[PDB]
């Protein structure tokens, strides 16, 4: 799944197999888990 | 990590990573070792301090030895556990960024009368200094209190920083709750709390806030605690002071970021770029600058808890020595403790008692003396106080909320720049750095206080008995005056009355015996202890731990504690019902000067006061909210705790009587001595189960508990809040009103339409939300409790990497697995399947819990896919050790289900049909209280039998997966600890099964490009056939029986080449091969018919119902695909909407 890993200082992107190892929901702090946030009308700061 | 490991107590000084140095101005010196940059561990007794006090000194929960750490054995084992400890924060990237930071703290240096730094460990010479920021002791003379020191206090106080001393003890550690204590997370409290010493933050000793009511005694008075000890120690209890916006100030906060910047600035203008310096020391401050003062504030133990993974007591976690009674146990390094943490978890780790328990010194804050009618003295309780200092006096009542408002801390920490900056080697000592070193003392205070009426402190201490021979008793007045006295108090209801059903007995001599006694002790308590009952209350339903009363003696005066509560709510539990304090508000002002103004200034000037009240209001809120934590939260815990020593005292009571009988036996019988051998075995499966047993009743008790103080807030606290606010919006109402009118520069229409903009209703101030009051609890610690302890002791997880197959088990608990090499992975229902070729593979599972034994439910499923062949009885799973245990067959065309206990007891049964070469679904559940047997095959109830007659079913720790002699498939392989239910199976079943993906007749994921012949559901031993009518050709079924019609041969095809498997909501193309490739077109009669150019053939949608597994719809337009009418005799496809359910499906054979 894609995650990020602490590399140095640097939080870089990750496909790690280590997450299809792992139940599901698993504390609430997952990693591998995203939000896609599209422009929208209702919210509307400037890109 | 890189942490030095090059050392022993016996370690040479080299004037570099071994020192021997003075402790302050003292005659004193002591070797230290340096463990990484500006961080030292001095493995001895804390020197500032004497290890023998006066016994008035004594402080309660202290153990006190003067010969704890005095031989270099214990020195060693010290030195090695600390550096084992270091190393285990350092592993993480969140205490790897603590470490280097508090390396990089130093504090801040003095001036030229070039510059002197303060931070230094001075040789005996009084010649050579060495750098130091931290340093590490063993403990003072209390040996189970950390602590953590200033060298200064001045420094620690003045923005420059200050060195710190640690007092540690790595080998005690304590259970709370079902985990030990975790020295690591002990350990980064102190590092947390250094770094205010080396900022130079550290707040006045009387920044303090309320932190727990005492309810204890008969006056008013509060326990305190500093505010750094609050924003460090984290837990829920921060959530009450740190809010957004925040109610509660000081200077101390301006001011602190105040200094740091005048700091940083002298900094930045003298000290970088100035070449007298050099970079050891400028580069480390440019460091402890790229840090903000509030990062500091926001670094606390919930945060490490997390990364790490680390349970912590998560309320009021300062007080606990009032709430808790502890017991320590032995941690050695690195059998019990690693650089992973304990050796098999907080949990389960296996630590012995310290023999140090008898030693503890025990010292009530007050003493209940409960005696009867005849002033005589039954029984003297003790409470123990929190340890903090008190009141004074109330903060809640003289507390102005101010009106006027004036994640990862770790963040900015960069480790590759901090670890290449050379270590500070010439050090320009400072001459007075430090303070010396004044001992604290402590004389602790007693109150005894005389009742007639039990207090819940009686009705515990009744429930523990140091007599060898005891009887458990519902009568609380019998047990205390009696005349044995060998009675001790019990609520266990089922168990005595088991144990008086058995009285005139003959005596227990078989085995078979031993276990019919043992099991029924075993089902009994858990029905005692687990008790519960839902009850309709203000706030909602709660589910009430019954025995409650019974245990407390609250609401106990009744028959029954349960209707009792209903009936005066969850307020009727606690001792003190009236804690509120209105706070102090600031009065209400609009500024004289805005009379006058025009109305677009004075409306958007109104618009500023509006938000400043509605932010003050929630202010308000908040203080009522920490109020209720302090005064009324804390008094529930109370209950919640208590209400745990008991189930622990009631458990070790039972625990204590199954002792007895095992020891008897064993010591004479006639039983044979290898059957004493499983006997002893056993046993300790049934306490294990025991133990699980009261950890439910625990949790029980802690919702039960929650949710009561959440209800006392809705019903209590919230309405007071909702009266002093509408108070306070009236008032405010009237001044703005009287305000608008007295403006000058604006007409009528304005102050009409001004008041009406500015008015406040109920609604401004209505804040609670219900959810919000229940998240609390939820912790890091709830949630990793929650995870460790949940049902799942197997759960099969397998992928495929690039030439590697992974199998695995997800349920976190002590699973091994064996498999051969060259099993195969395959794509089931939800996942990869494994494929066990019936020849030479095999898997096996190894867990404690696999055993089983007498007591235990376990349930065991798993997705099978057989390749069925011979009829021959064949091991596919099971457990099984010297003919006892459990196993799965293939059988004829099934399988069958075996369970045999020691004494020749079985269960065998057939369940029919299993090798169809489709997949199944198999759920055995295996219930010891309801003594019941379940068996499920996919989403049907196949058996439903009574096991009251098999008993001791103990087998070997490995589950055997062999799948001897029949190629099979098993996929999603789950162990657990529990029964499991009929709605949770069709759960289980149905959810895995709607992935998106449509299933063949075999229930494997339907392709396309590949031949299947098709089917209806109504018919489903007639595939569908092609006939020609008028020179054009359509699909039907054979109702005339070998009319010698060919199964038509069927191709799904895809728009998209690159797709392989057909999905839920797909556009399809359906062809045959006849002799050149055809394709599906609808006619205008809606029949389907097979035509010779794929340009017209139409587009189709296929779906599947939720409910039906191996089958599939299709649609064209809104129009879905049956079977017509009989015609020919024939019945034909057709698009059609109106014909019964059932022919909508279809289902693809290959």
């Amino acid at each position: 799944f894609i995650g990020f890993h602490q590399f140095n200082n640097i939080a870089k992107l990750v496909a790690s197999n280590w997450y299809n190892r792992q139940i599901e929901r698993s504390s609430r702090t997952l990693g591998c888990s995203w939000e896609f946030i599209p422009v929208d009308d209702g919210w509307g700061e400037r890109p | 990590m890189n942490i030095n490991d090059n050392l022993s107590i016996n370690s040479p000084v080299d004037n570099k990573n071994v020192v021997v140095v003075r402790a302050r101005k003292t005659d004193t010196v002591f070797k230290a070792f340096k463990v990484a940059p500006n961080i030292w561990v001095a493995p001895e007794r804390y020197y500032g301090e004497s290890l023998s006090i006066d016994e008035e000194y004594k402080v309660d929960g202290g153990i006190y030895d003067s010969n704890f750490l005095s031989q270099d054995s214990e020195k060693d084992k010290f030195l090695q556990a600390i550096i084992t400890l270091l190393k285990r924060i350092n592993s993480t990237n969140a205490g790897e960024k603590l470490l280097s930071l508090i390396s990089t703290a130093i504090p801040f240096p003095y001036g030229y009368i070039g510059y002197r730094e303060t931070n230094y460990l001075s040789s005996e010479d009084n010649k050579s200094f060495y750098a130091s920021n931290i340093v590490i002791f063993g403990p003072g003379a209390n040996i189970v209190e950390n602590n953590t020191v200033f060298y200064k206090k001045e420094d620690a106080e003045n923005g420059m920083g200050t060195m710190t001393e640690i007092w540690f003890q790595p080998f005690l550690t304590y259970k709370y709750d079902e985990f030990y204590i975790d020295p690591a997370i002990e350990l980064i409290k102190c590092l947390i709390k250094s770094l205010y010493f080396l900022y130079g933050i550290k707040p006045s000793d009387d920044l303090v806030i309320p932190y727990r009511l005492r309810s204890e005694l008969e006056n008013i008075e509060y326990s305190q605690l500093n505010i750094v000890d609050l924003l460090v120690s984290g837990g829920i209890d921060p959530k009450f002071i740190n809010t957004d916006p925040y109610w509660f100030t000081d200077n101390y906060f301006s001011n602190a970021k105040k200094v740091f910047e005048d700091h940083r600035n002298i900094y930045e203008t003298e000290i970088e770029g100035n070449n007298a310096i050099g970079n050891d020391i400028k580069l480390r401050l440019k460091q402890k600058f790229r840090i903000n003062i509030n990062d500091i504030w926001e670094l606390n133990l919930n945060y490490f808890s997390k990364e790490f993974s680390i349970m912590m007591p998560d309320r009021f976690n300062n007080a606990l020595k009032h709430f808790y009674r502890k017991q320590y146990y032995k941690i050695d390094y690195p059998e019990n403790y690693s650089i992973n943490g304990f050796v098999n978890g907080q949990i389960n780790a296996q630590l012995s008692l310290s023999d140090r328990n008898q030693d503890i010194i025990n010292k009530p804050e007050e003493i209940i003396n409960l005696l009867n009618g005849n002033n005589v003295s039954l029984m003297r309780s003790n409470i123990y106080g929190d340890g903090l200092k008190s009141t004074v006096d109330d903060f809640y009542s003289n507390y102005k909320i101010p009106y006027n408002r004036a994640d990862s801390s770790l963040d900015n920490v960069n480790i590759g720049v901090i670890d290449n900056i050379p270590e500070i080697i010439d050090v320009n000592p400072y001459k007075e750095n430090c303070d010396k070193f004044s001992p604290v003392q402590k004389i602790t205070s007693t109150r005894e206080i005389n009742t007639n009426i039990p207090w819940p402190i009686n009705y515990l201490q009744a429930q523990n008995t140091n007599n060898e021979k005891f009887s458990l008793s519902s009568d609380f007045v019998e047990v205390v005056s009696s005349k044995d006295k060998s009675l001790v108090y019990s609520f266990l209801s089922n168990v005595m009355f088991y144990l008086d059903s058995i009285k005139d007995n003959s005596p227990i001599d078989t085995d078979k015996k031993y276990y019919l006694w043992l099991r029924e002790i075993f089902r009994n308590y858990s029905f005692d202890i687990t008790a519960t009952q839902e009850i309709n209350t203000n706030c909602g339903i709660n589910k009430v731990v019954t025995w409650f009363g019974k245990a407390l003696n609250i609401l106990n005066t009744s028959d029954s504690f349960v209707e009792e509560f209903q009936n005066l709510g969850a307020i009727s539990l606690i001792n003190k019902k009236e804690n509120l304090s209105m706070p102090i508000i600031e009065s209400y002002e609009i500024p004289n000067d805005m009379l006058g103004l025009p109305l677009n200034d004075l409306n958007e000037k109104l618009f500023n006061i509006y938000s400043k009240n509605t932010a003050y209001f929630k202010k308000i809120y908040y203080n009522f909210l920490d109020q209720w934590w302090t005064q009324y939260y804390s008094q529930y815990f109370d209950l919640i705790c208590m209400a745990k020593r008991s189930v622990l005292a009631q458990e070790t009571l039972i625990k204590r009587i199954i002792q007895k009988k095992l020891s008897y036996l064993i010591g004479n019988s006639n039983i044979s001595s290898d059957n004493l051998a499983l006997m002893n075995l056993t046993t300790t499966n049934t306490l294990r189960d025991i133990s699980n047993e009261s950890q439910i009743a625990m949790n029980n008790v802690d919702s039960f508990l929650n949710n009561a103080a959440i209800c006392v807030f809705e019903s209590n606290i919230y309405p007071k809040f909702i009266s002093f606010m509408e108070q306070c919006i009236n008032n405010i109402n009237i001044k703005t009103k009287e305000f608008i009118q007295k403006c000058t520069n604006i007409n009528e229409d304005e102050k009409l339409q001004l008041i009406n903009q500015n008015v406040f209703n109920s609604l401004d101030f209505e804040f609670l939300n219900i959810q919000n009051m229940k998240s609390l609890f939820s912790s890091e610690t709830a949630l990793l409790i929650k995870e460790e302890t949940w049902p799942y002791e197997l759960v099969l997880y397998a992928f495929k990497e690039p030439g590697n197959n992974v199998i695995g088990d997800a349920s976190g608990k002590n699973t091994s697995i064996e498999y051969s090499k060259d099993i195969g992975l395959v794509y089931g229902i939800n996942s990869d399947a494994l494929y066990l070729n019936g020849s030479n593979q095999s898997i096996s599972f190894s867990n404690d819990f696999f055993e089983n034994g007498l007591t235990n439910s376990f349930s065991i499923y798993f997705w099978l896919r057989n390749l069925g062949k011979d009829t021959i009885k064949s091991k596919l799973i099971g457990s099984k050790e010297d003919n006892c245990g459990w196993e799965i067959y293939f059988q004829d065309t099934g399988l069958v289900f075996n369970m045999i206990d020691s004494n020749g007891n079985e269960k065998n049964i057939y369940l029919s049909d299993v090798s169809n070469n489709s997949w199944h679904y198999i759920t055995i559940s295996v219930d010891r209280l309801k003594e019941q047997l379940l068996i499920f095959i996919d989403d049907n109830l196949v058996a439903n039998e009574s096991i009251k007659e098999i008993l001791n079913i103990y087998s070997s720790n490995i589950i055997s997966l062999l799948s001897e002699n029949n190629p099979s498939y098993i996929e999603g392989l789950t162990i657990l600890n529990k029964p499991t239910t009929s709605q949770e199976v069709l759960s289980n079943y149905f959810e895995v099964l709607n992935n998106s993906y449509i299933r063949d007749s075999n229930e494997e994921r339907l392709e396309y490009n590949k031949t299947y012949q098709l089917y209806n559901y109504v018919f489903s031993d007639k595939p569908i056939c092609e006939v020609k009518q008028n020179n054009n050709i359509y699909l039907t079924i054979n109702n005339t029986n070998n009319l010698n019609l060919q199964a038509s041969k069927f191709k799904l095809l895809s728009i998209n080449p690159n797709k392989q498997y057909v999905q839920k909501l797909d556009e399809v193309i359906i062809s045959v091969l006849d002799n050149m490739e055809k394709y599906i077109d609808i006619s205008e009669d809606n029949r389907l018919q097979l035509i010779d150019n794929k340009n017209n053939a139409k587009k189709m949608i296929i779906s599947n119902d939720i409910f039906i597994s191996n089958c599939l719809t299709l649609s064209y337009n809104g129009k879905y695909i049956c079977l017509s009418m009989k015609d020919e005799n024939h019945n034909w496809m057709i698009c059609n909407n109106d014909m019964s359910k059932y022919l909508y499906l279809w289902s693809f054979k290959p």
